[PDB]
RNA sequence: GAAACAUCUCAGUAUCGGGAGGAACAGAAAACGCAACGUGAUGUCGUUAGUAACCGCGAGUGAACGCGAUACAGCCCAAAC
RNA sequence: GACUCGUACGGUCACUGAAUCCUGCCCAGUGCAGGUAUCUGAACACCUCGUACAAGAGGACGAAGGACCUGUCAACGGCGG
RNA sequence: AGCUUUACUGCAGGCUGUCGCUGAGGACUCUCACUCCGGGAGGAGGACACCGAUAGCCGGGC
């Protein structure tokens, strides 16, 4: 039969209708008073965190970051620019909101490593998402077979270098063939040009 | 070219701040929980840096010590009240609604309870002309009839000091000894004395403005200068 | 000049004398789907967009000729050189 | 007066000094920061790829 | 550089911000598409090729699949119960 | 964030440059500002055509702005044959 | 190279329509988001404004 989780992604498929509606007509209020990153308890979508890693146990932390919408935050040029290079209005930032705010929340926990990220939705001028990150030094964790790999080394400030999902999908390394010569292995490796 | 001047400005560096640690106090009416049972006595009569006018300093019942924005007529030993039912004298201070119609008010409220905006320069003075249940029309000093909330509260009477600008400055030391005191660049170099580099005035083997000097409101910082938006120049017709 | 709307001249199609009928070739519409109507849209950004930022050039002090020839028999036309013209009308 | 030797006079003024971090003359005892290691701005050392030629 | 120059080019270079490791990154197909009765995770080397593709269609720019090699390695959750 | 511990007897932006006698005429152009039947005026949504969809074509509506009208020269300036 | 402008091309900025925030009953009412005043009670404003996006106009300020 359906699982109790099921309604909660149904119900997130259309945050504009229904109750999940009412339902953040109401939290908003209480977000924009809140502060840029926020720890909770409890994710706001169970389904979303628990099938991208989350797990009711110690070690295991939530938080929701809120990230400006829109473009780029840019300065206009203060020397010789070709038309080309004299915009500011148009340009837009490589990294999407999503991976802006997995990284305020990473340098929010020094300590902590971000396992993954889901939207939980935007007003007009805003976008939250919900960061899920995990102690790497916790024993609940070291001990944990499905979690014990974020422990390595090598995951060390593994957000800042892009290997989260929302890095891996904005490093434009989603397709494994066509369209992705310039991305794999890597965008650097690729003199930058994916 | 460079930034002009009025760019300089917005920085809001040392030579265009003013001397706020000079300044002797924010003018601002008093709050009560209501009744208006406050009142208090005029203690000395200040000169204020801020406003080339005098300030009041006065003494309420409940010990407070604050100065005040001093109408004229008001001594030292008076006694001032505050609140709905304070009398209707000058340098008290009550909302436009218990304030008769057709008495000079200072220091009026834009907004019940902030404080005071309009009407608090040397001399001039508000006019309460109408009242009502919602609205309540004032003639501000500039002649603007402004329509206001009637529990906007205000001060009876003109503000003291008034004619000050009777007298001419006659010297440049006693304009530069006022605008020592004030948050003004001075003295003022004329843009059409500049080099184009620097005013979009300057230039030429003589001196006279480059193009007209009316300039649309739409005109970015860097090129609104000499007649903003005018309406119309001169004095003919 | 004055020229007859119609007369006896080799039709390149029937390979033989017919009478044709001339025409002042009307302006076809576009339809905004070329390969070029695409690249100005791609290539089109910030600043400058190099050839799409170009405007028409003049005129020549006269046009050529810009005719359609159309064979009265088998309803099908072709294209000749066309002359310097400051003015052309047909006669009837 | 002479933007040259005349002007030299008045310098007396004392603003870089050994650095406590770094032990270079370049703590500016005004601004309390280090223009060698950057001490007192940064706790990261002051470092740029311009202090030698890009390919080395 | 285009013998000017604006797209283009220099170049995602110089330089700047953030961060990992002894290597990093990538990685077990919503792939490929020598179209198949075919291949079978990923890097990398040789080639494919200055080919396809881009471009005031100017100057210039510029892959991939495949192939030959190197080394090979395949798994864990979410949910159903 | 400065102006601003400020509020039109203010402070911003310009021109002229103590006093004294004065400061004529011009609003066509340019500028600024106001108005505007009518004309012009982009995109979204909307209608028609087109396309099993889409590109695209046309229409209707029409903001600021412009046309047009008015005000203004101690506004740029002009004051001849 | 500095400077100018009714040189060419663009870029900020200002004004303006449209979309999102955004809600109830061609002009209108409302309150609940949102904004502001208020120590607070609470007052004003209000689906506008702000902000994000886009379109037209002006645009040597660069
Ligand atoms: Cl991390
Ligand atoms: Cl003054
Ligand atoms: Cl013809
Ligand atoms: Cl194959
Ligand atoms: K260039
Ligand atoms: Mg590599
Ligand atoms: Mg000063
Ligand atoms: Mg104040
Ligand atoms: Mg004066
Ligand atoms: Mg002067
Ligand atoms: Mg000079
Ligand atoms: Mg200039
Ligand atoms: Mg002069
Ligand atoms: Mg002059
Ligand atoms: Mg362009
Ligand atoms: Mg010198
Ligand atoms: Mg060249
Ligand atoms: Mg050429
Ligand atoms: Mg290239
Ligand atoms: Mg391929
Ligand atoms: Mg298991
Ligand atoms: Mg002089
Ligand atoms: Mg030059
Ligand atoms: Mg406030
Ligand atoms: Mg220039
Ligand atoms: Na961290
Ligand atoms: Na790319
Ligand atoms: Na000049
Ligand atoms: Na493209
Ligand atoms: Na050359
Ligand atoms: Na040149
Ligand atoms: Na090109
Ligand atoms: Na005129
Ligand atoms: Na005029
Ligand atoms: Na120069």
């Amino acid at each position: 039969a359906r699982s109790a989780y099921s309604y909660i992604r149904d119900a997130w498929e259309n945050p504009g209708d229904g109750q999940l509606a009412e339902l953040q007509w109401q939290r908003q209020q209480e977000w924009r008073n809140e502060g840029a990153v926020e720890r909770i308890e409890r994710p706001t979508r169970l389904d979303k965190a628990r099938s991208q890693g989350y797990k009711a146990k110690q070690g295991v932390i939530v938080a929701r970051v809120s990230v400006r919408k829109g473009s780029a935050r840019k300065r206009r040029h203060k020397a010789g620019r070709r038309s080309k290079r004299q915009g500011v209005t148009r340009i837009t930032r490589r990294k999407d909101i999503q991976r802006v705010a997995e990284e305020r929340a990473s340098r929010t926990f020094p300590n902590l490593r971000v396992l993954n990220s889901y939207s939980v939705g935007q007003d007009g001028r805003q976008k939250w998402h919900e960061v899920i990150l995990i102690d790497p030094n916790h024993p609940a964790i070291q001990n944990d077979d499905d979690l014990s790999w974020i422990c390595a080394d090598d995951q060390a400030d593994r957000v800042f270098r892009g290997l989260t999902g929302a890095g891996r999908r904005n490093r434009g390394l989603s397709g494994k063939g066509k369209g992705s010569e310039k991305t794999r292995p890597s965008l650097r490796s690729n003199g930058g040009k994916g | 070219g460079r930034r002009i001047q009025g760019q300089r400005r917005g920085r809001g560096t040392s030579t265009f701040r003013a001397p706020s640690h000079r300044y002797k106090a924010d003018l601002e009416h008093r709050k009560v929980e209501d009744g208006d049972v406050i009142a208090g006595t005029v203690v000395d009569i200040e000169h204020d840096p801020a406003r080339s006018a005098p300030v009041a300093a006065v003494e309420f019942e409940d010990g407070d010590r604050r100065l005040i924005l001093a109408p004229e007529g008001v001594g030292v030993g008076d006694e001032l009240q505050v609140g709905v039912s304070a009398e209707i004298a000058p340098g008290n201070t009550l909302p436009l609604a218990e304030i008769p119609e057709g008495v000079p008010v200072c220091n009026v409220e834009s907004s019940p309870g902030d404080g005071g905006k309009f009407a608090r320069a040397s001399g001039v003075n508000a006019q309460l002309l109408t009242h009502d249940r919602n609205v309540a029309v004032v003639k501000l000093p500039s002649g603007e009839m402004k329509r206001l909330d009637p529990q906007c509260r205000a001060t009876i009477g003109v503000v003291a000091g008034g004619g000050r600008t009777d007298k001419p400055f006659v010297k440049a030391g006693n304009k530069h000894h006022k605008m020592k005191a004030r948050g003004t660049k001075w003295p003022n170099v004329r843009g059409v004395a500049m080099n184009a580099v620097d005013h979009p005035f300057g230039g030429g083997g003589r001196q006279h403005p480059g193009k007209p000097k009316s300039i649309s409101r739409n005109a970015p910082p860097g090129r609104k200068v000499g007649d903003i938006a005018s309406k119309r120049t001169g004095r003919g017709g | 000049m004055q020229m007859p709307r119609r007369f006896n001249t080799y039709c390149p199609h029937c390979n033989e004398h017919q009478e044709h009928e001339v025409e002042k070739v009307r302006s076809g519409r576009q339809t905004g789907m070329k390969w070029i109507d695409r690249q100005r849209e791609r290539n089109s950004g910030i600043g400058n967009d190099g050839k799409f930022s170009k405007v028409p050039g003049g005129d020549k002090p006269t046009k050529k000729t810009d005719l359609k020839y159309r064979c009265g028999e088998c309803g099908k036309a072709h294209l000749r050189e066309g002359w310097r013209a400051g003015r052309l009308e047909f006669q009837e | 007066t002479g933007a040259g030797t005349p002007s030299q006079g008045k310098k007396n003024t004392t603003t870089h000094t050994k650095c406590r971090r770094c032990g270079e003359k370049s703590y500016h005892t005004k601004k309390k920061v280090c223009s060698s290691c950057g001490f007192g701005k940064s706790a990261k050392r002051r470092d740029y790829e311009w202090q030698s030629k890009a390919g080395e």
